RNA sequence: UCAUAGGAUAUGAGAAGGCAGACCCGGGGAACUGAAACAUCUAAGUACCCGGAGGAAGAGAAAGCAAAUGCGAUUCCCUGA
RNA sequence: GACCGAUAGUGAACCAGUACCGUGAGGGAAAGGUGAAAAGCACCCCGGAAGGGGAGUGAAAGAGAUCCUGAAACCGUGUGCCUACAAGUAGUCAGAGCCCGUUAACGGGUGAUGGCGUGCCUUUUGUAGAAUGAACCGGCGAGUUACGAUCUCGUGCAAGGUUAAGCAGAAGAUGCGGAGCCGCAGCGAAAGCGAGUCUGAAUAGGGCGCAAGUACGUGGUCGUAGACCCGAAACCAGGUGA
RNA sequence: GUGGGUAGGGGUGAAAUGCCAAUCGAACCUGGAGAUAGCUGGUUCUCUCCGAAAUAGCUUUAGGGCUAGCCUCAAGGUAAG
RNA sequence: UAUCCUUGGGAGUCAGACUGCGAGUGAUAAGAUCCGUAGUCGAAAGGGAAACAGCCCAGACCGCCAGCUAAGGUCCCAAAGU
RNA sequence: AACAGUGGUAGGAGAGCGUUCUAAGGGCUGUGAAGCCAGACCGGAAGGACUGGUGGAGCGCUUAGAAGUGAGAAUGCCGGUAUGAGUAGCGAAAGAGGGGUGAGAAUCCCCUCCACCGAAUGCCUAAGGUUUCCUGAGGAAGGCUCGUCCGCUCAGGGUUAGU
RNA sequence: AGGCCCAGGCGACUGUUUAGCAAAAACACAGGUCUCUGCGAAGCCGUAAGGCGAAGUAUAGGGGCUGACGCCUGCCCGGUGCUGGAAGGUUAAGAGGAGCGCUUAGCGUAAGCGAAGGUGCGAAUUGAAGCCCCAGUAAACGGCGGCCGCGGUCCUAAGGUAGCGAAAUUCCUUGUCGGGUAAGUUCCGACCCGCACGAAAGGCGCAACGAUCUGGGCACUGUCUCAACGAGAGACUCGGUGAAAUUAUAGUACCUGUGAAGAUGCAGGUUACCCGCGACAGGACGGAAAGACCCCGUGGAGCUUUACUGCAGCCUGAUAUUGAAUGUUGGUAAUUGACCUUCUAACCCGCCGCCCUUAUCGGGCGGGGAGACAGUGUCAGGUGGGCAGUUUGACUGGGGCGGUCGCCUCCUAAAAGGUAACGGAGGCGCCCAAAGGUUCCCUCAGAAUGGUUGGAAAUCAUUCGCAGAGUGUAAAGGCACAAGGGAGCUUGACUGCGAGACCUACAAGUCGAGCAGGGACGAAAGUCGGGCUUAGUGAUCCGGUGGUUCCGCAUGGA
């Protein structure tokens, strides 16, 4: 509240929407596969375990 | 309880990397006769949210 | 019983006149003198702009100057 | 007119009323207050009144959830947030 | 029971929803303590009695009946110092005289006289204020807790950190529980792309990024709650009254 | 005089907003309720370190508020002041 | 000479006052009003101006029955020059 | 050690004092605990001891923990007690004396005369009150004084209907 | 155990009223008038049933106004209300579906077209009261002129009749004159310049009446000149009993000064032995009550209305309950609509008879009346301070009223910048398709001298001529290597941006070299992202339109 002054928030424009169907990844960068030692089938299943 | 989001500043403000917010500018809606095709041109991109407003209005977006 | 006053208008104040020192170091498109009309002319390295802006051209080093008889102008000579 | 309404008599551990200032399910339902005024909105389906309970009530065995080499009544807790 | 201990804790420790108040609905108190045991003061004395002084009981009666303790205001009796020529926010510093004698200290009480000196609080530009508040004394009487957020500090672990409900277990620690949560990647309204990305026709320029967190604790502050305490006039709902 | 009737967003009024239990421009009681109070009052131990402001802007704002200014604490940058 | 800047935690303040100087408003009135500027008060006790927030001098950590000064003073009240 | 600094409202920051409760450890206490009262003691402050009296059964200390944790102001709440002050008042009115009773008498009883009401201040009786009625005893409180008296206190008694 | 009289205002009268500051001129009243009301009356209370009205029935009942009586009660129907209504206009739900979108069987190399169904909108047409409109109506709400010389003229719906008038009305005003008095702002009587009387919010009178108001007399008096004395109650003394408001602590003088500007308490003086008792109130800004006035609070409450938004009530239509016939007139291929009249059987009856039944309730049965209407439900429109919740700004040398509110320029402004007042002056809410861009070229005001019209001033020509002009427009700062004037060609009044600055609480605002795209002008250099510069504008939300490699709630679409 700034004692009537209109509000910052309301003086700026709504922006953009959400979309329903947003799909995040875990993602992985390189330097966490070299814990995996030569040979290992990296599997999502085994990046969780 | 949980602390409520202000969610009209949640669908104008957005955390950027730094913890900074960004946020569009005003006069962006009409009366664009009246406004130099300059300022239209700087009044499309985006900007922070100020020192003095951050202050003001941290804690409102706290959850997000 | 009393009248009114039919003034009591003014304008905001513009901030014109000098905004870097002579002798001062600037960078290009450091705003040098603002002004109505040409009180300052742009000299060697300095532009006017649409609304009679000095601005600085290149970082260099500001001086104003005299400019003949009666005029002025300012400058930004290259360091070195 | 037959009837029926009505009347009479008998049999009923039939009902009635109370409360525990609680919990539950319904019927009806504010305003102060907040919105820095105020009417949409809020307070709140709250308080209050009324009806019905029961030891619990309500819900409940998919005209469901979903979008998987699926799940399998309802309720409640955590989480989703 | 890191709850109260008689102004607290129930309104009510006690014959209390009583007494009392109100036509009524309704409002609503105060008030605990002899002693281990009544052994609750035979008897005598003053007094009509009340009350007292002895005597007796008892560890104690100055524990003798709203009788454990027994503060202060307030009321008195006695008297060491001062006081009837003095102008006083009452003290303070200086100081004889007189009277005492200690937690033994370059001591205590009193104070002729001299200097200086307009209470406290609140609220104010500014109050001795002829602004506010308090008769006095005593008790009680105001930033709390919960759940979230954030920062600092601390501790554990660390590119990771951590479990929630629940189950077992003292109403405990703890074990189990990885669902979930935050972080390790950002950019974009989004599709998406990714140490980049968005804008743009653009290998351009520019924006935002790239080039230690997390769990718990203490503390500060914030949010939602009455949210530091006290105070309206009013509003609404259901009752009670001619 | 006695016995009765009318009840509060109501009654009653040869009308004064009069009267309705010493209450009346809307009775009383209880509840919503710790209503709300940008207003006034109050807010309880000590010493030390540092120490303001009474301004600008905007405000149905003007004795309120917000951001800036000025104070403070910590950590950095360091030597800009 | 020792400040300054940045980030973050916590504020309070938004009634100001007078004095000198520069202006407006006023009547070149106001202990008026409204700005600018410096000071003091506010939030500052001490000495002086009889008394006297705002003037002059000067910033109280505490003790001393030492000393030197400031403004202001030195006949008596009353310290110091009849 | 040296050098410099130390007025302060709002307000920020720091370091502490004290209170109740808890844990652990270690103590005190009927050869006298807490509380209370007094003192010329100690600490930079909040505060803390010591001694004596009263009291008559509980309580410190250390470290840590938790808070209903500190009052002088709220026209604060409750209680007590002042001041005003021996002051205002003692609520329409005729009594006087004699005798009696009694610890005590202007005030109670009796007598005498006087005085007052008399379309009432008489007699009866509603409503309402609920034992206040009668007798004996009483005098703390109530009675605006007093009190032997009372509508007060304690006992006992008292209300009779076919109309 | 009445004082009385003269005169006037008001109200006819007796009554009634603010329990507890108003008894009155206020209310009531009999009388008057308007209006509604045909009886299940209207009106009123209640959601309804049931009631009051009334066991009444237009000579009655409700509502408004006026207020005995007497004489009277004028003009205006434009406005508003009320009543009635012809054409013309307008208007809801509902009815009605011409069209259109989305989807896709099919069809198409694709793009796209596209049946049927579903689905989402939907135009014409139809549609009541009401409203506009028209007429009437003033004992309805109301209104009853200016100006100029009885006349003119303007204006109006029409311009105040009778009566009254310095008045419960008259500001100026103690109007003027007269009466009454020695003296009369009051009083009485006239006058009429009625600030601002006036005819049922009645006008003017008016006997009687009044704890009414007003002026004057007689009588009477301690009301007064001007006080005195006396009686009793309290005060006062003694015995008994014994409160209260108030109160920071007080050993509590005076004067002048000082000070938050009015001092017992501060300064300097002046005065003052200690303690009471009876008295008096000057002060303690004495006590009492958190000022009623005033202002403030985005505080409340009651009241009003052509404030806003609603609601009840009332009116009106559609639809259900709701049927059967006869006509007539639609629209589809004989069914279904529309309306008229009739019918009886739903529905209704605060009508009669009979029964339940000793029953003015209710129900049943039979007559009669009415009748698919009414009533009731749902939906819709109108009306609607009857009622409800609320709003009704701020600044302000107190508030109200007046003025102002954003932007630009100047001065105040103290030679950077900034800087206040309801300080002093002005502008803005645009304009221009060139008045923009560029290239090339140019120089203005005015005067002197000469000139047919022609003049001081049109048009020449000459000389002089820092600008004495111009610059779209306020002002300031600029501008003659022009930013001023002219001409050619144009659209840079560009798209993407933008190192870096200025300004700044934020939001915004301003300047900007330079890069890329594709241009304009120019031989080229280059200049151009509007205008000599600085006003000409408005956040968000919400909605519209155009574009779109975005999303699309199982999937494809939407
Ligand atoms: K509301
Ligand atoms: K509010
Ligand atoms: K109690
Ligand atoms: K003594
Ligand atoms: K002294
Ligand atoms: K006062
Ligand atoms: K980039
Ligand atoms: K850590
Ligand atoms: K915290
Ligand atoms: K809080
Ligand atoms: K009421
Ligand atoms: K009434
Ligand atoms: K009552
Ligand atoms: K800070
Ligand atoms: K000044
Ligand atoms: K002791
Ligand atoms: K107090
Ligand atoms: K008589
Ligand atoms: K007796
Ligand atoms: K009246
Ligand atoms: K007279
Ligand atoms: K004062
Ligand atoms: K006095
Ligand atoms: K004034
Ligand atoms: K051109
Ligand atoms: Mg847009
Ligand atoms: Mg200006
Ligand atoms: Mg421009
Ligand atoms: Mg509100
Ligand atoms: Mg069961
Ligand atoms: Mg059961
Ligand atoms: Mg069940
Ligand atoms: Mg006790
Ligand atoms: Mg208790
Ligand atoms: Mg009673
Ligand atoms: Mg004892
Ligand atoms: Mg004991
Ligand atoms: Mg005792
Ligand atoms: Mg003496
Ligand atoms: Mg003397
Ligand atoms: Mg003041
Ligand atoms: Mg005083
Ligand atoms: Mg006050
Ligand atoms: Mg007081
Ligand atoms: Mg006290
Ligand atoms: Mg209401
Ligand atoms: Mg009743
Ligand atoms: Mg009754
Ligand atoms: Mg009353
Ligand atoms: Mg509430
Ligand atoms: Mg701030
Ligand atoms: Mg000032
Ligand atoms: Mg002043
Ligand atoms: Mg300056
Ligand atoms: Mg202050
Ligand atoms: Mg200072
Ligand atoms: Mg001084
Ligand atoms: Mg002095
Ligand atoms: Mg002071
Ligand atoms: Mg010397
Ligand atoms: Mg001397
Ligand atoms: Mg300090
Ligand atoms: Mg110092
Ligand atoms: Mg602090
Ligand atoms: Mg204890
Ligand atoms: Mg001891
Ligand atoms: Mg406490
Ligand atoms: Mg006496
Ligand atoms: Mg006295
Ligand atoms: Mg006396
Ligand atoms: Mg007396
Ligand atoms: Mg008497
Ligand atoms: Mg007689
Ligand atoms: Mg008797
Ligand atoms: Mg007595
Ligand atoms: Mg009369
Ligand atoms: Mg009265
Ligand atoms: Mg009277
Ligand atoms: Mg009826
Ligand atoms: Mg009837
Ligand atoms: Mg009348
Ligand atoms: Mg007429
Ligand atoms: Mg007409
Ligand atoms: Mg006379
Ligand atoms: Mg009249
Ligand atoms: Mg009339
Ligand atoms: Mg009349
Ligand atoms: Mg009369
Ligand atoms: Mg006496
Ligand atoms: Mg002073
Ligand atoms: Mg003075
Ligand atoms: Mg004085
Ligand atoms: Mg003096
Ligand atoms: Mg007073
Ligand atoms: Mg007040
Ligand atoms: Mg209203
Ligand atoms: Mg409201
Ligand atoms: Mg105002
Ligand atoms: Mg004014
Ligand atoms: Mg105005
Ligand atoms: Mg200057
Ligand atoms: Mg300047
Ligand atoms: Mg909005
Ligand atoms: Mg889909």
């Amino acid at each position: 509240f700034e004692g009537g002054q209109m509000p910052l928030f309301q003086r700026l424009p709504k922006r953009g929407f959400t979309n329903i169907n947003r799909k995040e990844y875990a993602v992985v960068n390189l330097d966490k596969l070299n814990g995996f030692a030569e040979g290992t089938e990296v599997t999502p299943e085994l990046l969780l375990e | 309880p949980k602390m409520k989001t202000h969610r009209g500043s949640a669908k104008r403000f957005k955390k950027t990397g730094s913890g900074k917010l960004k946020r569009s500018h005003a006069y962006t809606s009409h009366l664009f006769a009246n406004k130099s095709q300059k300022q239209k041109r700087k009044l499309r991109k985006s900007a922070v949210v100020s020192a003095g407003d951050f202050k003001r209005i941290k804690q409102m977006l706290a959850n997000i | 019983g009393v009248g009114s006053t039919k003034n009591g208008r003014d304008s905001e104040a513009k901030r014109l006149g000098a905004k870097r020192a002579d002798g001062q170091f600037v960078t290009g498109g450091s705003i040098l003198y603002r002004q109505r009309g040409t009180k300052i002319y742009p000299g060697e390295n300095v532009g006017r702009g649409g609304d009679d802006t000095l601005f600085a051209k290149i970082d260099g080093t500001v001086k104003f100057e005299r400019f003949g008889r009666d005029r002025k102008k300012v400058s930004v000579y290259p360091v070195a």
